[PDB]
């Protein structure tokens, strides 16, 4: 019994075989001639191998971005890790520049004018606009006729960070919205209410569409970080960019403390929890999957990504429940350790490498693998299948019961003209 | 397509453990049917979806893996020390009996630009209701269009083509019609029907006048049905 | 089976190895000159020493320049990047035509690099913080160093970290028992899953469960990647991937475009010339096509004036299907193809031909065989007709009607009464245009 | 043989325990 | 350095002059154009001499003579560290800046501050590195070892030097560059020591060196403004910024430069195709010239008699008369036969292409035919179809291949002409149908 | 139009006393069994027992004793309406809101009808909740600018809004939408007049007009 098994070529496969088309002049007819006949040989390995699996021409690995970056590389009881990633793009600035505009000295007027702009001429000052003062705090129910000169004065992401939920007059021009009034009811509410279900309507659609289960389509292709500057012979300089890269207030805002760190605060130095450094800012990504740029590289992919492999791996189920001894004819030895690597992930059993003495003896083994007299053998099969008579006479002559010979085929390569 | 566990049984012993600010949550929860008892652990999202709803000992709920949805069924402990804090009245519901855990395939439909929207920046989940989802870049389509016939060759999902319905079509521009002219021609493409009750008028953008106020390069490219 | 789309029955020009065209190969008919013009520009892009080169596809509809162009992107294959664009795609309310099209002109050019990776894995096994002596000074953080003891197949690392690295690892939310895998390049840390030494049917997050990493803790591997100019420009001006916090917020915000000055293109050149210079880098310049070239403004047309003068520049390649045509922007202007004549002078004109009736008839063939359609004889010679009578285009649309209607009578075959029910349902421009005319209140 | 289960590390944490007949809560 | 495929104006070196301003017949790419090559020198000169400022000149002629190249010599001329700004009419149409803040940051690019600065500098080749812990490991002491090729030292290491050390790993063998006053250490390579490679350095270790720097007004109005940072010269969102640090800067210029601490080096501003400018930005113009600080502004156009941008009549060279009152207009003219034949010669020295005699005057009479741009594009185009044939040099049966393959202007006009119903009109009328 | 049953615990706080359990675990302190927390209205007084969870609720929001508080029953979640009039002359300076006793027994049970429309339900559910992220809060601190509601979180909305008309909680009432000089609208606006007229929740639209035969704006000849 002779069947032939025909597979269709995926997209990377398609890929490395345009790539491989386009690559060599497009001799696709002397190619194909070459093969019909059988430095060609070495053009149509390649073909061959890439008609194998891809991982041979191009073994994948770890999806992640390309990192723009100069760090402090190794040129090869702890190891101290650092983070020490800059910028290949290097700003250079004079020193005369920073030092006669940006700090104040004796000749310049930079702390002068920053006063006189920001605290003697400033309309919320309660020194001299005490009546405005009055007026906003009317307005506003603010308890503290300050709040306004330390509002005008300290940037947005410093006002959003430590805003408090402090308490308002009620005697004041200002009340609550209907919207703000509907709001407060659903902070905590839980389901089956008409009011909180009415408001509701994005975690609903979220856990009808199972998103948390979804997976990351795309990642970017290069990141970087801020372009480095650089002023040569100033220590003012890089304490200023250090302060502004890693300030600790939005730093520490974005990221959490560590819980016996807390404990350690709270308990064995008698800190209140209202004196922390407020933590739990970063917003939280969709899945655990969209967190990061980097992808594994699965166990799934690798049996779908090889038509062959994936046709093997379905038709083995089969033969496992009909209870058989298959044999597998090889050529090469790159597809030796990827098949011992993919039936070591599947737990099968296989041979390590007496063969014939083994193979008799016991019965247990399930799939023994060969490179170009087993009389119990039921099934061979011809994963890199070649038409020499004088290869494959020999193969089933080598190997009582019904004998089925497969053969696993590609469409549209070599395989078909073959 | 997506394989999913549901759980059901009723609740034992709640353990959840918390920081002193409260944003690390871990925990453990001992559910129990008529057979069996097993003891399971719990993330963050799990313990957020068991404070709100509030589940006692002796309530019955059943748990999906994959969504993360928590649904109360009822109560059946009747227990009889209650602090008279609430006005639950809780419906009596059976003991479940049978497999603890419970293995279920299900299909949900998700379109394209929703993927695109989600794929785009950090939180796009927002933008896909609040429409904030400004100019998305070609790369980002390019990846889906890959990722999207990878999971055709997967067998996990598949595409289920629609139609593209377009009323009053010769309100339109004549770059769209030059845009519409050369998107037709791609692999993800829907079927796009158009309405029109004009005659020979003005197309707009320019001056002169066309047949159904559309120009020739795209009713070269049409059937036209008619009406009487 | 499969689905197509007024295309996909074109697999390259189909040329021999001298540049002379045959008849029918790799899905095309006739345009026999076309196809060696193109030929010849494909083996002039290959040489990869030519910059700012400008071709023009012109000749009237439904001849084959879409159909031309796509030839062209696919006998270069995938390596070469090919980036399709449309007249009206330059119109944008971000940020002015200007920038969108020199962002196009740096996504055309391709670039591929072999990068070293500094790789940090393994299952974690212990995670102690220490404490600082002052935790409410403000300045310095709240913990000094954080110990993480890594292990992997045959090796045990214990690493002391700098906060930074431990806020990365905190964002991922690990735990004792999971795989990470830590990059130094950047600093980015990747959680993989839990460890499969533990018990794994005890979870309710549905997670996946990995093996422990082969080799040592720390690593050097080798990736290659293929990112593009306008990926470097767009990385450098939003940075994102750095650990410091205006990199961390960059992330959180709408994403916007902005014009890149010519600084940072110097920048980023001098950057990709210095990789090239150390052998790790290579540089492949590819095509750009712009669909519907009369849909540019007048200033898009000047700006390309001086942008094909530029040392990086693509090779460009345009089409259009207008005679006399003033350019838009313009009153009086009357020009070859909507086209200014400062333009044409810096273009190499490649003209298309119309066809005739048997290579509309074999056309149909073509597009019949590809959709998985067996047609007759009679019914082939009445679309032929169709095709010389009103539009080839009408000719190729009406024939899935025509299988629908025979698969609704249980057959096989296309016979000449369903091509004669596909005119009774459908009509074409010109009837249309006809019942128009003769019609009571615009009919 | 039964792989072991994964290691518990609550320390310096509170406590919520819901149990059938009480419910406690500890505070630090 | 300065990647590039092959140019249309790469063999343009500079000016071919002499040293008393006379253009050679064949010098430095240029060929022709033997008056505007000399007025060209004189504007030259006038750049170099630093001494006046805000001319601007006009260069108008024919298309295809040779404006682009008089612009690409006088840059080449020009040198490094002389700030040459060269934008088109069309870039100044923002939609997030106005017209004339965009004029007023491309006047202020092309001039700039030089600045003479000395840092002190160490570098040599790392020979062995100690790093010492104490008990408690509170306190950390250190030694390094590095020499040249011409000394050898022992230095004693603090706690920071210790910790930027262990950060950036060190190790020996390795050629680092250190900075004390900022404390950034640099790893240059490594050393030819087999047991990237750089050398060791010489001389002494510890060098003062003198670094020139030149920096345009509009980094230090954009560092000046407080609204954005140093990050908006590479992202690009300035935004409108006020006139009031503009004085400031004005002032703080003139301050050093009556002081000595720097020097002022004006530039040229390159407009190309300054036809397409409103009369708003020509208005803007004409008051921006008179400023202390403004550059020499180049203009080319190639119209003639047309309208001005955003009015209803029609002017010289598309630019008013009050533009035109403050410019030195320099002629160009087109070319002869030997000129033509001269310039496909050195474009075929560039493009690596060997050609005939007969080849070359066949490009020579299809180029006084039609277009010398178009003789320039099949020179190229040629070279691939002799290669397809397997011969190095390019006959004649090439030129006439690439002739009939690609068109040219007059060509596809003639084709057109009697072929226009298939082809869409100005009122959309087309027949696609072959009969009928 | 939406009607509601709420259940409510309010007065002035009389005790506060976080009862200790039995046997309290090791490593810990102060082990909460139960809350007992007593309140006081106008003729009516009654001691509660509590969740142990509602006293970090009595901590977050600073409840002492004197102070009128409003416990809602299902969800708990103490809320401090102010002090009670009693202690108004307790200190000299002190900035505190004073607030009456209530009125009516602590506890009770009130059908509040509420109304809203469907444009408040829209951006309602489109703005982002109350969460700890910065873009909310840097949203909240900013300018409020109008954006394009998509049509999946109307159609999402009506689903909803129908499931609970269903259950004969809820009552749909259209009402006018009154445009008045619509011969200043353009044509564009009117095909999309013509688009949205055909909708499912579409109420009744009256439009007034005082022209003759003049041209329709956006077009030269109709
Ligand atoms: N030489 C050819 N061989 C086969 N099919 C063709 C050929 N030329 C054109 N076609 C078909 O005719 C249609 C013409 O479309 P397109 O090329 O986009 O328009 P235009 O010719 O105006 O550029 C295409 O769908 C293509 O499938
Ligand atoms: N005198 C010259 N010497 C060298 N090359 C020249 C000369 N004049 C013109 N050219 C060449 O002609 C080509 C096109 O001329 P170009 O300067 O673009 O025309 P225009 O002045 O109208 O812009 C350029 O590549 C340029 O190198």
């Amino acid at each position: 019994i002779e069947i032939d098994v025909l597979c269709d070529l995926t997209q990377r496969q398609a890929k490395l075989y345009q790539v491989l088309k386009s690559q060599i002049s497009t001799n696709y007819d002397a190619i194909e001639n070459a093969a019909t006949n059988d430095n060609l040989i070495n053009a149509v390995m390649q073909f061959r191998k890439v008609c194998n699996h891809p991982d041979l021409f191009e073994r994948a690995d770890v999806d992640s971005p390309f990192s723009f970056t100069t760090f402090g590389k190794t040129t090869s009881k702890f190891t101290d890790l650092i983070y020490s990633s800059r910028n290949p793009i290097k700003y250079s600035l004079p020193r005369l520049i920073y030092e006669d505009l940006i700090l104040p000295n004796y000749n310049n007027d930079v702390d002068i004018a920053n006063k006189l702009k920001n605290v003697k001429f400033n309309i919320f000052n309660p020194s001299t606009n005490y009546e405005l003062c009055l007026f906003l705090s009317k307005l506003t129910g603010e308890p503290s006729l300050n709040e306004f000169f330390r509002v005008s004065t300290t940037p947005l992401l410093k006002r959003v960070i430590e805003r408090t939920n402090g308490p308002k007059n009620t005697d004041s021009l200002s009340f609550k919205t209907i919207t703000q009034e509907l709001l407060e009811v659903t902070r905590n509410a839980p389901s089956e209410g008409v009011m909180a279900s009415l408001l509701n309507v994005e975690k609903h659609a979220y856990e009808r569409e199972y998103l948390n289960c979804i997976q990351r389509g795309y990642h970017p292709n290069v990141s970087a970080p801020p372009v480095t500057i650089e002023v040569l012979g100033s220590s003012h300089v890089t304490n200023s960019i250090n302060n502004e890269l890693f300030d600790p207030l939005i730093s520490q805002a974005l990221s959490d403390i560590p819980a016996i760190t807390q404990y350690n605060m709270h308990v064995k130095k008698g800190i209140p929890v209202e004196d922390f450094p407020k933590t739990g800012l970063f917003p939280e990504p969709l899945n655990k999957n969209f967190s990061s740029n980097i992808s594994m590289p699965s166990m799934d992919r690798f049996i779908t990504e090889s038509a062959k492999l994936r046709k093997l791996d379905e038709l083995l189920v089969k033969l496992k429940s009909e209870g058989h001894r298959v044999l597998i004819y090889f050529q090469m030895t790159k597809m030796m350790d990827l098949m011992e690597e993919y039936l070591t992930y599947r737990q099968y059993n296989h041979i390590r490498l007496d063969l014939v003495h083994d193979w008799q003896t016991n019965p247990e083994i399930f799939v023994f693998l060969l490179s170009t007299n087993l009389t119990a053998a039921d099934t061979v099969i011809f994963y890199d299948s070649d038409w020499n008579p004088t290869i494959d006479s020999q193969a089933m002559d080598r190997a009582t019961r019904q004998v089925t010979v497969y053969r696993l085929l590609v469409r549209g390569t070599i395989e078909e003209r073959m | 397509k997506e394989e999913t566990e549901l759980i059901e049984g009723e609740v034992v012993e709640i353990q959840i453990d918390r920081s002193i600010t409260g944003g690390h949550k871990q925990g453990k929860l001992t559910i129990k049917t008529t057979d069996m008892e097993t003891i399971y652990e719990l993330g963050n999202k799990m313990i957020d979806g068991l404070t709100k709803e509030k589940v006692l000992a002796g309530d019955v709920i059943s748990i999906d893996k994959a969504s993360g949805k928590i649904t109360k069924l009822g109560r059946s402990f009747a227990r009889s020390r209650d602090y008279d804090a609430m006005g639950a009245d809780t419906r009596f519901v059976q003991c479940p009996e049978g497999e603890l855990q419970k293995r279920k395939t299900v299909v949900h439909t998700v379109s394209l630009h929703e993927i695109d929207v989600i794929n785009s920046r950090t939180q796009g989940f927002l933008a896909l209701f609040t429409g904030d989802t400004g100019e998305i870049r070609s790369e980002v389509r390019d990846q889906i269009n890959t990722k999207v016939a990878e999971w055709k060759e997967e067998g996990k999902a598949e595409i289920v083509p629609g139609v593209l319905f377009i009323d009053e079509v010769h309100m339109l521009d004549i770059e769209c019609f030059s845009f519409i002219n050369r998107a037709l021609e791609d692999e993800f493409a829907p079927i796009v029907m158009m309405a029109t009750n004009r005659g020979v008028s003005k197309t707009r953008g320019t001056n002169y006048k066309s047949p159904h106020g559309l120009p020739l390069d795209l009713l070269d490219r049409s059937i036209i049905i008619t009406t009487k | 089976v499969t689905r197509t789309a007024a295309h996909t029955h074109i697999k390259g020009l189909g040329l021999d190895e001298s540049g002379v065209a045959k008849r029918v190969e790799g899905g095309f008919v006739g345009q026999i000159e076309a196809r060696e013009a193109c030929g010849v520009i494909v083996d002039l892009i290959k040489a990869k020493k030519m910059s700012g080169r400008a071709i023009l596809l012109a000749g009237g509809p439904s001849t084959g320049k879409t159909a031309l162009a796509l030839a062209i992107s696919q006998e270069l294959g995938p390596k070469v990047p090919f980036c399709p664009l449309v007249g009206s795609e330059l119109y944008s309310v971000e940020v002015k035509k200007t920038e969108t099209l020199m962002e196009n002109f740096r996504r055309a050019i391709g670039l591929r690099i072999k990068e070293t990776k500094e790789v940090y894995e393994g299952e974690v096994t212990e995670l102690t913080p220490e404490d600082a002596e002052n935790p409410l000074g403000g300045y310095g953080k709240t913990i000094s160093h954080v110990i993480v003891g890594l292990k992997s197949a045959k090796g045990t690392k214990t690493l002391r970290l700098d906060p930074t690295i431990y806020e990365s690892i905190q964002r991922e939310k690990v735990s004792i028992g999971d795989v990470i895998y830590i990059e130094a390049n950047t600093g980015a840390v990747k959680r993989v899953g839990r460890s499969d030494a533990y018990a794994t049917e005890f979870d309710l997050e549905t997670e996946e469960y990995v093996p422990l990493p082969k080799g040592e803790v720390h690593k050097k591997k080798e990736i290659v990647q293929d990112v593009t100019l306008h990926d470097l420009d767009v990385a450098n001006a939003r940075p994102q991937g750095g650990q410091d916090v205006i990199s961390m917020m960059g992330q959180l915000l709408k994403p916007k475009k902005t014009e890149i000055t010519e600084k940072l293109r110097q920048e980023v050149n001098k950057v990709v010339a210095k990789y090239i210079d150390q052998g790790v880098a290579e540089l492949i310049p590819g095509v750009l096509f712009i669909d519907e070239v009369n849909m540019l403004d007048i200033e898009i047309f000047t700006y390309l004036n001086k942008a094909l003068e530029s040392n990086i520049a693509p090779v460009v390649v345009l089409a259009s299907n207008r005679g006399m045509t003033t350019v838009r922007g313009t009153e009086d202007v009357i020009s070859p193809h909507g086209v200014p004549p400062d333009l044409i002078d810096r273009l190499l004109i490649v003209r298309t031909l119309p066809y005739d009736k048997d290579e509309i008839r074999t056309i149909i063939e073509r597009r019949a065989t590809v959709e998985r359609l067996q047609v007759e004889s009679s019914a082939l010679d009445l679309l032929a007709t169709m095709g010389t009578e009103t539009s080839l285009r009408y000719a190729l649309q009406l024939l899935a009607p025509c299988g629908i209607l025979a698969q609704t009578s249980n057959r096989k075959e296309i016979v000449v009464n369903d091509v004669n029910e596909a005119k009774l349902l459908f009509l074409d421009a010109k009837r249309s245009t006809k019942i128009l005319e003769t019609s009571a209140n615009y009919l | 043989f039964v792989k072991p289960r994964r290691p518990y590390n609550s320390e310096g944490m509170t406590r919520i325990l819901r149990r059938y007949e009480e419910d406690l809560f500890c505070t630090f | 350095k300065s990647l590039s495929l092959i140019a249309a104006h790469s063999h343009i070196t500079g000016l071919g002059l002499d040293e008393n301003l006379q253009p050679r017949p064949t010098s430095e790419g240029m060929v022709g154009q033997l008056q505007a090559r000399r007025a060209a020198g004189v504007i030259l000169k006038m750049v170099q001499n630093g001494t006046i400022a805000g001319r601007a000149v006009l260069v108008a002629g024919p298309p295809s003579t040779g404006k682009t190249a008089l612009a690409m010599g006088v840059s080449q001329s020009l040198g490094k560290d002389v700030p040459f700004t060269a934008i088109a009419g069309s870039e100044i149409f923002s939609l997030e800046l106005s017209k004339t803040e965009a004029l007023t940051q491309a006047f202020r690019k092309s001039i700039g501050i030089k600045i003479k600065e000395e840092t002190e500098l160490i570098e040599g080749e790392v020979v062995e590195i100690q790093i010492d812990r104490s008990i408690t490991g509170g306190h950390k002491q250190g030694k390094l070892t590095i020499k040249t090729t011409d000394m050898e030292t022992i230095y004693e290491l603090g706690n920071k030097m210790i910790d930027g050390l262990t950060k950036e790993k060190v190790l020996a063998g390795d050629v680092i560059s250190i900075d004390k006053a900022s404390g950034k250490i640099t790893k240059l390579g490594r050393s030819f020591a087999r047991s990237r490679f750089v050398q060791c350095p010489e001389g002494e270790l510890q060098k003062r060196k003198t670094v020139v720097h030149t920096v345009s007004l509009h980094e230090i109005d954009v560092i000046n403004s407080r609204t954005q940072g140093f990050l908006a010269l590479f992202t690009g969102d300035t935004g409108e910024i006020r006139s009031e640090v503009r004085d400031q800067i004005n002032t703080k210029v003139a301050e050093w430069k009556e002081e000595g601490k720097a020097e002022i080096v004006p530039g040229v501003l390159f407009i190309d195709e300054v036809h397409m400018l409103d009369i708003e930005c020509f208005s803007f113009i004409n008051r921006a010239l008179e400023d202390e600080f403004a550059p020499i502004v180049m203009m080319a156009t190639n119209r003639g008699v047309s309208k001005t941008r955003g009015t209803n009549y029609k002017s010289p060279h598309g630019l008013p008369l009050d533009l035109l009152d403050r410019s030195i207009i320099i002629t160009t003219k087109s070319y002869n036969e030997q000129e033509i034949k001269t310039i496909l010669s050195i474009r075929a020295q560039e493009e690596e292409v060997e050609l005939s005699s007969d080849a070359l005057d066949l490009l020579t009479k299809t180029g006084v035919e039609t277009s010398l741009r178009y003789s320039s594009n099949l020179i190229s185009v040629a070279q691939q179809i002799a290669m397809k044939r397997k011969n190095n040099t390019v006959e004649v049966e090439d030129v006439k291949r690439a002739y009939l393959l690609f068109l040219d202007s007059a060509r596809s006009v003639k084709y057109v002409q009697e072929n226009e119903s298939q082809y869409i009109d100005d009122q959309g009328n087309v027949q696609i149908s072959i009969a009928k």
